[PDB]
């Protein structure tokens, strides 16, 4: 699964947890299996 | 006020919501204890301090 958050909501990207991006439009299953990879893209993605 | 002298605010006889606080960006942290922050609002106290 591939998008793009602010730095600060990294955070919510996990099983059980919550806050707008985790209720809202990506949920993880509180079982969760598998990995959560990320790094910043401010040379890609900020103009 | 200054961490040697903090200030203690009483709260009581009133209704407050606490997921204005636990979804705001101002919040470098929001570390509970005892309760759940997405919990609060379902649940009510005697007295609050802050």
């Amino acid at each position: 699964d591939s998008f793009v958050i602010r730095g600060d909501e990294v955070r919510q990207i996990a099983p059980g947890q919550t806050g707008k991006i985790a209720d809202y439009n990506y949920k993880l299953p509180d079982d969760f299996t598998g990995c959560v990879i990320a790094w910043n893209s401010n040379n890609l993605d900020s103009k | 006020a200054s961490v040697y002298a903090w200030n203690r605010k009483r709260i009581s006889n009133c209704v407050a919501d606490y997921s204005v606080l636990y979804n705001s960006a101002s919040f470098s942290t929001f570390k509970c204890y005892g309760v759940s922050p997405t919990k609060l609002n379902d649940l009510c106290f005697t007295n609050v301090y802050a």
